[PDB]
């Protein structure tokens, strides 16, 4: 039921991902090609268009109608370092054959993280949370209150009279009017 | 917070049987797995197994069969059968221990990633080179400019009869 | 940095296809931490939009608090005013060639500011 | 080997003259 | 022929792009999250979510902060009317 709908949902967004990631890659190596006149705006729009789209996707599936993380547990299909050749062609990017003393520094997904310690460690070094969420909230209300005023305040003089330009150029031959 | 560690299994695991993994975790000499766990009681009394998943404990349990592996330690604890209370990984499946969460925090990592490397890429980019009001406002010869006549341009007409009187030779030789 | 940056945005999407393919395989005390974030980001968004500022309202002050040399809104405008009307073709604007009672022969005009490094320089327009 | 054509095209002298 | 048309239309495309991204910082109007309601992780997830502002916050501000000046000076160019159609003093 919503399982079924919740995994279609996740495959239709890694493929789109996968996508979105290969045109960034096809469009970062016709940047070094032609690596002159390479303006900011650009580089700023493709870097924009390329984290964006898979960021909403990534938050919309994980904030979005699911269930209490207590129950589902975490287990994955086998752990197995053997080589096949019917089974590289079933991860989509990584993971095509595993090595044997790549289990110390690969396994923690490649760990990009290294500034979570150091700020952890410098938010402890200020060890009252009551003025500044009130302080918080304020500026949140009053940014609603501003955008709510913007989004309600958002939401030919003519000198070629047919009529007299007809009267004027009847009165130029018909008498009418004219005398 | 039993996810600071980041041991792996690479001495204590010599083997990947079904006795091996309960007298390897049983037996923690000197790192093998929490020490705090049900061990003492289980051997409390005697050798059994009704305090180690049967009975009502707080106990590293097997919660699915994984000969393959490692079963998922998992700390069981209900009055009912057919249940598990998830909270973290202890176990060697995958070569780390996360917090067996979903594709919630595996998603949330990808993004900490990619954002850090967007970050990169953007600190990399900006004191390259910029633009400023005036172009190339900074320090406060001829190959583009291709002078055309178009009057006397017959001539090339008339370059189209000097290979006709004479070709040139083909050399193939960049001696 | 380009190859700095294509090295960047590999390894993210390596990681991400790495997280989601790991998804994919196992679905079948006063910290403050909101706090400091929104003061992070309050402080990050601050010295963006004074970098932008200083970019914008203190390299291009130049000719509003005295006018010196200046292509840009200066010197134009000036020869514009004096000799001639504006014009496309593709920046070509009133040539001098006497076409208003001539009629002996025509003559178009390629004039175009250019760019220099020097002190009080004009755009220098290009028989001859 | 540095050619092996009929090359008459690559100067190309361009007109951008019009009026 | 009427090329000022495509000209006003690119100046009115700059002014609303301009007005939609300092119209674009009030995202958290909503709440400031005072709690933290992360079901699926707290650590990278709910806390991150200010954190990655690089590619949510700091992404729409550097072109948000650039339009401007250049929409500016691309109309003063573009349009540098000198039309005044009688040349007033000119002929004086």
């Amino acid at each position: 039921r919503e399982e079924k709908q919740l995994e279609a949902s996740l495959d239709a967004l890694l493929n789109q991902v996968a996508d979105l990631k290969n045109s960034l890659g096809s469009f970062i190596y016709k940047l070094e090609n032609e690596y002159d006149r390479l303006t900011w705006p650009s580089v700023l729009d493709s870097f924009a268009l390329l984290s964006g789209q898979l960021n909403t996707l990534n938050k919309v599936l994980k904030h979005e109608k699911t269930p209490l993380f207590r129950n589902q547990v975490i287990i994955p299909l086998v752990l197995s370092p053997d080589r096949d050749e019917d089974l590289m062609r079933q991860t989509e990017g990584r993971v095509p054959v595993f090595s044997h003393e790549v289990v110390p520094d690969h396994l923690r997904t490649k760990p990009d993280p290294e500034v979570e310690e150091q700020e952890k460690q410098l938010t402890t070094d200020a060890a009252g949370a009551d003025a500044a969420q009130k302080q918080i909230q304020s500026l949140n209300k009053m940014c609603s209150n501003l955008l709510e005023k913007i989004s309600k305040e958002e939401r030919n003089k003519q000198t070629f009279n047919p009529g007299d330009t007809n009267a004027l150029v009847a009165a130029v031959a018909f008498g009418k009017g004219l005398s | 917070n039993l996810l600071g560690i980041s041991w792996v299994d690479s001495s204590w695991i010599p083997i990947l049987n079904s006795g091996s993994v309960l007298d390897y975790f049983s037996e923690r000499s000197n790192p093998f797995y929490d020490r705090t766990c049900n061990n003492e009681v289980v051997k409390m009394q005697r050798l059994t197994l009704e305090h180690l998943n049967q009975m009502v404990g707080i106990e590293y349990i097997l919660l699915h069969a994984q000969e393959p592996i490692l079963f998922i330690i998992r700390k069981q604890q209900r009055q009912s059968p057919a249940q598990v209370i998830p909270l973290a990984d202890y176990y060697i499946i995958a070569g780390v221990i996360y917090q067996a969460p979903d594709l919630g925090s595996v998603i949330n990592s990808r993004v900490l990633t990619a954002v850090h490397g967007i970050q990169s890429a953007f600190d990399e980019a900006m004191s390259y080179c910029r633009y400023h009001p005036s172009k190339g406002y900074w320090w406060h010869k001829r190959k583009e400019e291709p002078s055309s006549i178009f009057q006397r341009q017959r001539v090339d007409a008339l370059l189209i009869d000097l290979r006709q009187k004479f070709p040139p030779r083909f050399v193939q030789q960049k001696s | 940095w380009p190859w700095d940056s294509v090295r960047n945005n590999l390894r993210s999407a390596l990681t991400e296809m790495c997280v989601l393919y790991d998804v994919l395989s196992i679905v079948r005390s006063p910290q403050t931490l909101q706090l400091i974030s929104k003061k992070k980001s309050l402080a990050g968004a601050a010295q963006i939009l004074l970098k932008g500022a200083e970019r914008l309202t203190k390299s291009v002050a130049e000719n509003q608090e005295n006018k010196l040399q200046r292509d840009f809104n200066s010197e134009l405008l000036r020869l514009r005013q004096h000799w001639k009307l504006r014009k496309v073709g593709d920046k070509i604007l009133g040539d001098l060639s006497y076409r208003s009672a001539g009629s002996l022969f025509p003559h178009h005009g390629t004039f175009e500011v250019i760019k220099n490094t020097d002190i009080d320089l004009d755009k220098k327009i290009p028989l001859e | 080997p540095k050619k092996k054509d009929v090359e008459f095209l690559p100067p190309q002298l361009p007109n951008d003259k019009f009026k | 022929q009427s090329k000022e048309t495509l000209l006003q239309s690119y100046n009115k495309r700059l002014k609303d792009d301009i007005k939609s991204i300092m119209d674009n910082f009030t995202e958290i109007i909503k709440t400031a999250k005072i709690e933290d309601e992360t079901q699926v992780s707290r650590a990278t997830q709910g806390e991150q979510d200010n954190y990655e502002m690089h590619v949510r916050a700091a992404n729409i501000v550097r072109a948000g902060e650039s339009l401007m000046k250049l929409v500016s000076d691309l109309k003063q160019f573009l349009i540098l009317n000198d039309f005044p159609s009688v040349n007033e003093a000119i002929d004086q």
